[PDB]
Order: structure tokens, then sequence, then C-alpha cells
């Protein structure tokens, strides 16, 4: 099978600047290389066919070039709405194959997370469970560390994290971290802490509560 | 436009035909030779409503819409007029879809009769590309 | 204007057959070539196969002996059947025309023996974690459901800005998801905030006041 290798894995772009995405084929494929854009929750959208041929309605800022084994998608004056995955696909030989994708993200000023911590609800406690939830909202860049403590001591068991995709309006990221305990385990201890370490400060952002007074 | 043989070979190579779905470049030059003598404007009316268009004589019952052909499927999703340009882009794009059916280059009667089973590479010999 | 709509189950048991339908408007099934493509979890796309106008099929060798692509032009549909599935067949499935201009919406199909289970929905009020600044962030925890998806809105969709709904995480055959919403502090709790959860697979719809 033909293997398509894309470069870079991720592009972090300043809006208004131009960028270049690469796709290299393991065997010559002539001009038989197509480019797709895919936003999250949407299907792929054909941008360029046959290396360089335009597609009706696609903005002229997208163009393609190359031949043989070396192909390039150029985006002039990148807009914020160009954020998404970009894939190449060859049709020279069966089976058709795709590159692994280049993720285009938007660059923006560094931002610290807004951190909020939530005790277990009374309804969950009644059922015998106790989840403590921490939101780390609207930060940049995406790299962030979260640490839990119970009564001042580090805790890692029962933690599950989830990260959003980049926001379409402000180009930030958000993360949720959930510590799940049993009700009786939660009730045995007093203080709960969510601690975020992010590039924006050498000091962690610490949010804590005590179960009772 | 009437291409020279090596001129067409070079254009077809630029348009990605060399080794498309296993078919060497000479297949396509040979097919063009025996379909149209390398003439992008060639047209042939058939006994049914249909017409064969362009350098690869692609038929309007199956592959393109000329509006006058009963039974038209327009498999290439194009007007047949696109197949009559000095620019071979549309003809090549449609040819690639044709050959991506199981019948392959057997779609072309002239290829079956004059190219299939022969040394089709003779049609690109002496060309520098 | 050609439109493709995929349909079929979102959850298939291991060793059963995964089946999907693609319904096409504006393009007779026998007037084009038709494809299936899937996207595995890490943005890994695989071209599964296509059927051309004559009914000839091309199948990816990776799927040889397990895949069938068939057509019913009278219903203007074409089909995917993938036999003997395993958890490795969990993916987002797409139908598309061979030219690539027209795609269906994508359907996540999960291959799992796990049982369909409704969510528990819990309000996340600040409680002991008092929020004393100008904005308050509230949340909703959606726990212990299977399979995906759930949907979350706030005040029946009237509260839409300042919302983050997080992707679900699977743990021991159950998903959990959370959603946050931020409002001016003086409006809460004077103006009630309610999260609205659906889980269609279990016919669950719940409203939880914060």
């Amino acid at each position: 099978d033909i293997v398509l290798t894309q470069s870079p894995a991720t592009l972090s772009v300043t809006p208004g600047n131009s960028v270049s995405l690469s796709c290299r084929a393991s065997q010559s494929i002539g001009n038989n290389l197509h480019w797709y854009q895919q936003k999250s929750h949407e299907s792929p959208r054909l941008l360029i066919k046959y290396a360089s041929q335009s597609i009706s309605g696609i903005p002229s800022r997208f163009s393609g070039s190359g031949s043989g084994t070396d192909f390039t998608l150029s985006i002039n004056s990148v807009e914020t709405e160009d954020f998404g995955m970009y894939f190449c696909q060859q049709s020279n030989s069966w089976p058709y194959t795709f590159g692994g994708g280049t993720k285009l993200e938007i660059k923006r000023a560094d931002a610290a997370p807004t951190v909020s911590i939530f005790p277990p609800s009374s309804e969950q406690l009644t059922s015998g469970g106790a989840s403590v939830v921490c939101f780390l909202n609207n930060f940049y860049p995406k790299d962030i560390n979260v640490k839990w403590k119970i009564d001042g001591s580090e805790r890692q068991n029962g933690v599950l994290n989830s990260w959003t995709d980049q926001d379409s309006k402000d180009s930030t990221y958000s993360m949720s971290s959930t510590l799940t305990l049993t009700k009786d385990e939660y009730e045995r201890h007093n203080s709960y802490t969510c601690e975020a370490t992010h590039k924006t400060s050498t000091s962690p952002i610490v949010k804590s509560f005590n179960r009772n007074e | 436009k009437v291409f020279g043989r090596c001129e067409l070979a070079a254009a077809m190579k630029r348009h990605g035909l060399d080794n498309y779905r296993g078919y060497s470049l000479g297949n396509w030059v040979c097919a063009a030779k025996f379909e149209s003598n390398f003439n992008t404007q060639a047209t042939n009316r058939n006994t049914d409503g249909s017409t064969d268009y362009g350098i690869l004589q692609i038929n309007s019952r199956w592959w393109c819409n000329d509006g006058r052909t009963p039974g038209s499927r327009n498999l290439c999703n194009i007007p047949c007029s696109a197949l009559l340009s000095s620019d071979i882009t549309a003809s090549v794009n449609c040819a690639k879809k044709i050959v991506s059916d199981g019948n392959g280059m057997n779609a072309w009667v002239a290829w079956r009769n004059r190219c299939k089973g022969t040394d089709v590479q003779a049609w690109i010999r002496g060309c520098r590309l | 204007d050609v439109q493709l709509q995929e349909s079929g189950p979102s959850l298939v048991k291991p060793s059963q057959t995964l089946s999907l339908t693609c319904s096409v408007t504006g393009d007779s099934i026998t007037s084009d070539y038709w494809s299936w493509i899937r996207k595995f979890p890490g943005n890994r796309l695989e071209y599964m196969g296509y059927v051309s106008y004559s009914g000839s099929t091309y199948y990816n060798p990776s799927l040889k002996s397990r895949i069938s692509i068939t057509r019913d032009t009278s219903k203007n549909q074409y089909y995917l059947d993938l036999n003997s599935v395993t958890t490795e067949d969990t993916a987002t499935y797409y139908c598309a025309n061979w030219d690539g201009d027209y795609w269906g919406q994508g359907t996540l199909v999960t291959v799992s023996a796990a049982k369909t289970t409704p969510p528990s929905v819990y309000p996340l009020a600040p409680g002991s974690a008092a929020q004393t600044n100008s904005m308050v962030t509230l949340g909703c925890l959606v726990k212990g459901y299977f399979p995906e998806p759930v949907t979350v809105t706030w005040n029946s969709g009237s509260l839409s800005s300042g919302v983050h709904t997080f992707p679900a995480v699977l743990q021991s055959d159950l998903y959990t998801l959370s959603s946050s919403v931020t409002v001016p502090s003086s409006t809460w709790p004077s103006e009630t905030v309610t999260c609205n959860v659906a889980h269609p697979a279990s016919s669950t719809k719940v409203d939880k006041k914060i």
C-alpha cells in the first residue's frame, strides 16, 4: 500500500499569516493527491483535487502544488475559521490511503485557567458516590498539569480528565478533572484541593474547600 | 487542438496518467491515437441519441451530459462541452473515473481493438519526458 | 443538490455484523460511484471500499472477506455490512461519493458487549467551595451511562454563551461527562439555572436545577 506522510503534525498559526502543509508519498502518484479539511463534529470537505485543481466555492486562499511524491497545500492569510484537521488522500492505486493529518490551531496570547472546584452533590452522596469536579477554563497554551490533594496529601487514584477542542471564538482550551470516591471515603476527610500548573505562572493556582466548618 | 504524440505523452504524464491504477502511460497515448488521432475536438454521433466527445471519445449516454442524449447518467458529472477543450484536464479526470470501474480500459473500443495485449510503450518510445 | 444521509445502529456487539445505510438524493445510485470511509479514534482515516456504476466493488485488503458494499437503486440507497466485528472496528463511519464532494454526516459506531445504561445527572453548585467574585461557574455531572452520545443544554438552550461541555471519558464500560456554565453572580440563585440532559439510547431526559 502507498503510505502518505504529512508534516508538520501540528501548525500553530497567527491569523493573517500564510502557511504550508506537506504530504509525501512512499511511491510516485503523479498528480493523484487530494486535500481535505475536517472540523470536529463535521465531515471532511474536499479543498483541492488532483494536486492543484480548484474546487467550486473553496476560497482562493487555498491552493495546492506538487507532483510525484511531494505535495503542498498552501493557505494564504490564514483565518481563524481555518482551524481543523487537514488530510491528504491518494487515488493513484487501490487501496486509496490517507495521510495521518495536520492539525491547524490558532495562536493567541498566553492565558491562565479560571479554576473552580465543586463538592459532591447531595443527590450523588445519597446513592453512595462522591465525585469532586474541577474545571480549568479558558487557558492557553493547551499544556496544563492538574494535581489533587485530600487533607493536604497528594491523590491520583480515581481521577479522570477531559480536554475540549480549541474554542472558535477566543482560541482557548478548557479541561475538566473529576476525582471519584465513595461517599464514606469522601466523608472521612476534610479538605479537597485542585491545583493547576500552567506556563503562565511558576506558582500553582490552588482551589480548595472544606467539607464542613 | 491536434497534439503531437510526444507532446501528448508529456501532457498525460503531467496529468498523472503514468501508472494510474496500474496502467502505463503508453496505454493512454495509444487509446488517444486510435480514438481521435490525438484531436481534442473530435466528435462522433452514434446511432442511439449519443455522441462521443474529445481526445478519448467519451460517450454522452454514460459519462457526460450534452442534454440531447436519452438515458444519460452523466457519470463524470460534467457537460460534454468540457471534453472538447485544448486543455485535457476534464478528459483526463473523466478517463480516470471510467477506468476506476471494474471494466478498466475496456471502456474504450479502440483500446480493446488496437492497444490491449500489445506493447503500448511503443507509443512513448523516443519521447523525452 | 446532492445530499447523503447515513443511518443504522450506533452500538454493535462483538462478533456481530455492523450495518449502515446511505440514502442519496439528487444522484441516481447507478449514475455514480459510492464509497465508505471510517475514522478511528486518533484521526486515522481508512478508505473501506467503493462500488462503481457496473456494480464492481473494490474493498480495502485490510477488510477482505469481512466487507460487503451493495446497492438498491429503487430505494436510492447503498449499504455497508462489516462482519465479525471486534472492538477494533469502533470508529466514525462516513458515506461519500467517489469524487469526494458529497459526504454524509458521520456516525460513531461503538463495538462493545457493554449494556446500555442511563446516566445519573448531578448538579454542581459551589457549596462549601464558595464563589465570592463577580462571575459564578456552575456545572452538571453526567455519570455512568453507555453508549454515547448525551446532549447537554442550559435553561433549555437560553443560556448558550459561557458554556463548556467536555468530551465523555470511558471507565470500566461507563461514560462520564461534565458541563460548565458561567453567569453573573448576582443572578444566581435568584434566577434559576437548570441543566437539561438527554441520553437517547436509554430514552432518558432529565432536568436538574442547580
